[PDB]
């Protein structure tokens, strides 16, 4: 209707000169299609397929939670095993993966003949209540680790007379409690054990000989590096919590050396990062360093281990009339019975759980980032040089978003001075990075920050973040 | 030289089923659960969004049998709202809306086809754009060769995606039989009922994205075999089957992953196959690629048949709507669809059109039913073989306005931009359509370009 009809087109468009060119156009089309396909395949094979997931276990994903004295976790009277079942929705909010339960077996005193590692104390609960606790945590996806130090009431924790009977009853307790369905064990104070190096290997051989989904944790009180490495001669798959980190530490150039030296001596294995074997952070730290260490322990390459109350900044040296090994947990304001009024509103679980600038509001975001992102999970660690008093490092896995953590353990304000100059071509830092959080209030969240004029306040830590690029 | 009538019932069910079932059932269960909290509330959102679409599909079957002309939802607007508010829909659908929902689906096809080669890592950009372009350029040539070929492609790929979804239902109904029943009995652990207004209606919004595209058989009417019987019969067969399959597949998603395993994922079908196969787990992203290869073939057909029909009236240039005889296919409309689709491979951010897509979608479906009830009184003499009882449009027509209100108040800054893009079709209208008697510097050029394209493609006008 705006051109030729049928018959005029069948007149003009049927001649040589017009049919050869349209067959040439068909030739050009089906030659361009195969050229595009060849270009695509050539682009594909000249690329980087992928890396490898390193086949993680359950204790590689998040943090463990140590509950020492079970009577003081909830309170008097209801200090039993079934009461803890009413608390698992708090722990699942903390996103811990494990639960290092305290020693619950019957131990009177130094009488070896009446310490039975298979019989639960009647003041904690009964076997069916224990199994209900286990299966409820299994439904909540939390694993239960059972401590098994025999003398958990004496001074010498390993029964300072002969060693064969206690070593053979601990060995016998593993093959019963594993059939009960527990997911690991912890043995504390192994420096009070005669020839402990050859005993841990037998228990580790037994524990892995039930499944590869089983754990053994071992705890000392030694800060010696060369004593720690001797425990890890024939044991490589052991978790060894100790007092290696704390000991000192108003400087950050000394903490950087501790972390780098422990990683270099071990051969970059899987380690546990904690401050003690049974004590809280406030026993070694001031209140002005609880956030800097909480940022550090969640980003270092290993498994962080915490005790109960390390998320709320609990302190036994603020309320008198309390033991130093087992403080009371501050659930609500009416918790502590004696001296009615010393407990404050910023000191409890309920008081900090709405304030978005507390300790419990930082622990939740950090445990949210640790168990989720593939850089902090099984990435590579590279710490680099900075100013006088800065600990600065980078986690980078393959192509996920990198993390640059910058910590200032000092008390004076200063610059950053990020002279990297050695970091590899797969992880060299850009000119602009984001900012996921900060330890101190008084910054803005989400903004792309520049790493040349970054200044830092006293006792400040930052969790900047940049994605994979050139 | 008419087109044909060669689409039966079974070729009509495939055009609807293969276009509804795309990549929504393999992605959006994260989104509806993330904005709904509980599995049991999502499992009833995915039926409340289903019956809504069954209602609207029945009302479009009414409108299709009444006004039995092709290019539906544009011929139904041209009869009612005139020439200019039909040109205003046809101008948006050829510039933005149709040549983005084909490039996006081709890109999904490409990035899921090369997924078994790159797991822990993502596929390369220039290696996926080229496979998307090959997917478009092969299917346009298959469609230009014949129509009976382009129907048997869609018949194969609709059955392929149906078998792929039935595989997931069968893998779920074994884990139901293995007694791992941690969900679906002790449920409603969140219930997520009300933040201020926006908790149940946003789940409805995402579930209604998952059910889209049930009105493409109206774009291909005046080409069905017996369209007075088969056009509502294909829709009535096609829609509740999609409803039951979409419910059963989401039910099978909850017996494998927990809630947090589903919320932090990127593709629930990939994590489903990772759990239940381990080895031979490369089947599931292959079948997602086949499921997105069927839909591009389904959409090129209807977009070509819409831009065909829109030039018979004079809204579009007249080189379009010219059949090539012998292998009677509208070649210069398919060429135009394909080229305008490949022009969106130069945009570096293409997923930023889905909001305007959904808003424009629900607005034009509202306009259509308003026009249907406005014409049912204004011309009560037409032949209506299938007549619908009222308040099935009215409950649909109020809920469409509520969905325009939701789409408008979720991002106004982009919806106003899209409103300006809609308003940008007026000078084209007054230059080409309304300004009759163009000067001879143009009327010779238009005719000579049409003759040049005719001598290139060997096409005659449509005269039967
Ligand atoms: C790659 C080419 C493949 C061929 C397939 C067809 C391609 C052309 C489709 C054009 C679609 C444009 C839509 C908007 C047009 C405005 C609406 C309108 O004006 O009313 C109809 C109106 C009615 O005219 P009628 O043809 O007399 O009915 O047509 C015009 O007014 C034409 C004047 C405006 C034309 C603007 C077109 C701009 C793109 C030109 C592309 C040229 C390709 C040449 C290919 C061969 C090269 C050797
Ligand atoms: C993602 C990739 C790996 C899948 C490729 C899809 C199909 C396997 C390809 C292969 C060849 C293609 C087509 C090539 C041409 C034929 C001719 C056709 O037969 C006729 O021409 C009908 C004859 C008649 O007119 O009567 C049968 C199907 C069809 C469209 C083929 C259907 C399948 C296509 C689209
Ligand atoms: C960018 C745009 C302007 C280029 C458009 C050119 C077309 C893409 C070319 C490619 C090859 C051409 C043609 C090559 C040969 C003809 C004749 C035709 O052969 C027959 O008619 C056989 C009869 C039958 O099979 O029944 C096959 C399709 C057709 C129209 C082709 C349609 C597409 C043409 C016009
Ligand atoms: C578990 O430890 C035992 C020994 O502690 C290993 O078994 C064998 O022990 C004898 C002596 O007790 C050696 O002479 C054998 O060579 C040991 N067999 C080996 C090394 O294959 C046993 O191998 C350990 N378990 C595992 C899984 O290594
Ligand atoms: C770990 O704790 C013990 C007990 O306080 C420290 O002292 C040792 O005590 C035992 C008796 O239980 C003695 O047999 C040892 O001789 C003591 N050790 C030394 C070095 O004399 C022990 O020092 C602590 N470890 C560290 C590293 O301080
Ligand atoms: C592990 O630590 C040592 C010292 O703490 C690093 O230094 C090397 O030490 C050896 C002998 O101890 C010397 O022969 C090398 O010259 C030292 N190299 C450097 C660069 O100082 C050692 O490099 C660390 N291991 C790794 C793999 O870096
Ligand atoms: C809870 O809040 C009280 C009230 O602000 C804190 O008491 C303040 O302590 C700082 C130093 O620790 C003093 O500089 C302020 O003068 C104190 N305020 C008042 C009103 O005396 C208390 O320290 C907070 N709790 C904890 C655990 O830090
Ligand atoms: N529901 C389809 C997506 C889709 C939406 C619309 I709106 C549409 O017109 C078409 I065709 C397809 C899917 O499952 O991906």
């Amino acid at each position: 209707f705006t051109g030729l009809s049928k018959e005029e087109l069948l007149k003009v468009a049927g001649s040589p000169g017009w049919v050869r060119t349209r067959w040439a156009l068909l030739l050009l089309f089906w030659l361009g299609w195969l050229g595009m396909l060849a270009g695509a395949v050539v682009i594909i094979v000249r690329a980087p397929r992928c890396r490898e997931l390193p086949a993680q276990k359950w204790w590689h994903t998040g943090a463990l939670y140590r509950i020492g004295d079970l009577q003081a976790f909830q309170g008097h009277g209801a200090g039993n095993l079934a009461g803890l079942k009413g608390r698992l929705d708090y722990l699942s909010s903390l996103k811990v993966k494990g639960l290092v339960l305290g020693p619950i077996h019957k131990n009177q005193k130094d009488d070896v003949a009446q310490t039975d590692l298979l019989q639960i104390d009647p003041n904690f609960g009964s076997k069916e209540d224990f199994d209900s606790l286990l299966q409820s945590a299994k439904k909540k996806s939390i694993r239960v680790i059972l401590d098994l130090t025999p003398n958990y009431r004496g001074e010498n924790s390993w029964f300072s007379t002969q060693v064969d009977t206690v070593a053979t009853k601990v060995k016998d307790a593993l093959e019963f409690w594993l059939q009960a369905g527990v997911d690991g064990f912890q043995v504390r104070d192994i420096e009070n054990l005669k020839d402990a190096s050859s005993f841990l290997a037998e228990w580790q051989n037994i524990t892995k000989g039930f499944s590869e989904d089983r754990l053994l944790i071992a705890g000392t009180n030694s800060s010696d590096l060369q004593q720690i490495l001797s425990l890890l001669e024939s044991n490589k798959d052991l978790l060894l919590t100790s007092s290696y980190l704390s000991d000192s530490g108003s400087t950050g150039e000394h903490t950087k050396s501790l972390v780098t030296q422990y990683l270099n001596a071990t051969g970059n294995r899987w380690c546990s990062w904690s401050l003690s074997q049974a004590r809280l952070l406030t026993s070694f730290l001031p209140a002005q360093l609880l956030r800097l260490y909480q940022l550090m322990l969640f980003t270092l390459p290993g498994t962080p281990v915490f005790s109960y109350g390390d998320e709320i900044g609990l302190d036994a040296a603020a309320l008198p009339g309390q033991p130093m090994e087992a403080p009371v947990m501050l659930w609500d304001e009416s918790s502590f019975p004696d001296i009615p009024g010393a407990v404050s509103a910023n000191m409890t679980v309920k008081g900090q759980s709405e304030d978005p600038g507390s300790l419990l509001s930082l622990f939740r975001r950090l445990s949210d980032q640790r168990s989720k992102e593939r850089s902090l999970l099984h990435g590579d660690f590279h710490a680099f040089s900075a100013g006088p008093g800065l600990f600065s490092y980078i986690r980078h896995w393959d192509q996920n978003e990198r993390f640059l953590v910058v910590l200032n353990f000092g008390d004076v304000g200063l610059s950053a001075g990020l002279q990297a100059s050695d970091l590899p071509a797969s992880a060299s830092l850009p000119a602009k990075a984001d900012l996921l959080l900060s330890t101190q209030p008084g910054r803005e969240e989400g903004s792309p920050l520049e790493l040349e004029r970054l200044k830092l306040e006293p006792h400040e830590g930052l969790l900047l973040r940049f994605p994979y690029a050139a | 030289v008419t087109l044909q009538r060669n689409i039966t019932l079974l070729n009509g069910v495939a055009i609807i089923v293969g276009t509804i079932i795309g990549s929504g059932i393999f992605v959006t269960p994260t989104g509806v659960l993330k904005e709904a909290g509980s599995p049991g509330l999502a499992l009833v959102v995915w039926a409340a969004c289903g019956v809504f679409s069954i209602v609207g599909a029945l009302c479009y079957a009414e409108l299709g049998t009444t006004i039995s002309k092709s290019g539906g939802d544009y011929a139904y607007m041209l009869e009612v709202y005139g020439s200019l508010p039909a040109f205003l829909k046809l101008w948006i659908e050829l510039l933005i809306i149709r040549p983005s929902s084909q490039y996006i689906v081709a890109l999904v096809f490409a990035t899921y086809l090369l997924k078994p080669l790159f797991p822990t890592c993502p596929v390369p950009e220039e290696a996926a754009k080229l496979v998307a372009c090959l997917c478009v350029l092969l299917l346009t040539a298959v469609n230009c060769y014949s129509v009976k070929a382009a129907t048997r492609v869609q018949d194969a790929f609709a059955a392929a995606k149906l078998l792929a979804l039935a595989l997931i239902i069968l893998l779920g109904f074994v884990q139901i039989g293995k007694g791992d029943v941690s969900n679906l009995d002790p449920n409603f652990s969140f219930e997520g009922t009300k933040l201020d207004v926006g908790n149940i209606v946003l789940a409805l919004y995402s579930g209604l994205f998952a059910y889209g595209g049930w009105n493409y058989l109206n774009f291909v009417t005046e080409e069905m075999i017996n369209p007075y019987r088969n056009l509502p019969l294909a829709i009535i067969i096609s829609l509740p089957i999609v409803t039951l399959v979409y419910v059963l597949t989401n039910l099978a998603y909850f017996t494998t992953l927990s809630t947090e395993q589903m919320l932090s994922s990127e593709a629930v079908a990939v994590d489903f196959g990772n759990y239940h196969l381990g080895v031979m787990s490369w089947i599931i992203p292959v079948f997602v690629g086949l499921s997105c290869f069927g839909s591009v073939n389904g959409s090129l057909f209807t977009s070509s048949r819409l831009f065909f029909v829109g030039s018979r009236e004079g809204h579009l240039p007249s080189i379009l709507s010219m059949i090539h005889p012998q292998l009677l296919t509208p070649v210069p409309s398919l060429v135009f669809t394909c080229v305008m689709t490949l022009l969106y491979a130069f945009s570096k951010d293409i997923f930023s059109v889905i909001n305007f897509f959904s808003f424009f979608n629900w607005l034009c479906v509202a306009l259509a039913i308003i026009g249907m009830i406005w014409l049912r009184h204004r011309k009560p003499e037409l032949e209506r073989p299938i007549k619908v009882n009222l308040a099935l449009p009215v409950f649909f027509i109020l809920a469409c306005l509520f969905l325009i209100a939701v789409s408008f108040w979720k991002t106004p800054v982009e919806c106003g931009i899209g409103f300006t893009i809609i308003l940008s079709g007026l000078p084209v209208y007054f230059f080409g359509v309304w300004w009759k008697n163009k000067p001879k510097w143009l009327l010779q050029g238009i005719f000579s370009t049409t003759v040049l394209c005719q001598k290139l493609m060997q096409v005659v006008p449509q005269e039967t």
